[PDB]
């Protein structure tokens, strides 16, 4: 589910 | 409490997700799930998931 994929890097 | 800023400017890579520069506020419909919530851009007025580390409440 799209909730919980990975979260992306912070910059 | 459900109003969110961006921090950072982020760009989708899927349909699902907005884009957003920082700064941009929204308001916040579904936590509930996962890290990824869903919200809708008070710039556009669109809805999709947004990454939780990018935003913090106003
Ligand atoms: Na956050």
């Amino acid at each position: 589910s799209l909730a919980r994929r990975p979260l992306p890097p912070l910059p | 409490v459900t109003l969110f800023v961006a921090l950072y400017d982020y760009e989708a890579r899927t349909e699902d997700d907005l884009s957003f520069h920082k700064g941009e506020k929204f308001q916040i419909l579904n936590s509930s799930e996962g890290d990824w919530w869903e919200a809708r851009s008070l710039t556009t007025g669109e809805t999709g998931y947004i990454p939780s580390n990018y935003v913090a409440p106003v």
